[PDB]
């Protein structure tokens, strides 16, 4: 509690990880109700490391 | 025993496969940071004094740092 913006413990990484993990499942979950959004989402979804990321889908 | 099953595996194979190798590297590190902090001779007396009471553990200590290079 006391050291704000300090060094985090092992579980602290985990707690962010569940939070990070949980957001990730939602997009996966979100497409399940509405899979048509998947494809169009990709152009928008790719804005990160985009050329490598487009390549990975082609390999698979 | 069950919380220990998850303790092998709570952060997945992945945090742990990190953690374990991460620990042993820090094991090397702790030993070898006290080992060299100035020069070998004066420092070995600082090594001598952290665990004065017993010396069986010391033999592995002295033995470990011989092949640093």
């Amino acid at each position: 509690l006391t050291e704000e913006d300090g060094v985090h413990s092992v579980i602290e990484e985990n707690i962010k990880c569940i939070s990070r993990d949980y957001v990730l499942k939602q997009i996966r979950s979100l497409v399940q109700a509405n899979p048509e959004v998947a494809m169009d989402s990709i152009i928008h979804m790719t804005q990160h490391i985009s050329p490598t990321q487009r390549a990975e889908v082609i390999r698979i | 025993s069950i919380v220990q099953l998850v303790q092998r595996y709570r952060s997945g194979i992945r945090g742990h496969m990190k953690a374990v190798v991460m620990d042993l590297l820090r094991q090397y590190l702790r030993v070898e940071t006290q080992f060299q902090n100035g020069h070998y001779d004066k420092c070995v007396f600082a090594l001598r004094e952290e665990n004065k009471s017993d010396m069986n553990t010391v033999l592995n200590y002295i033995f470990s740092h011989a092949q640093v290079t």
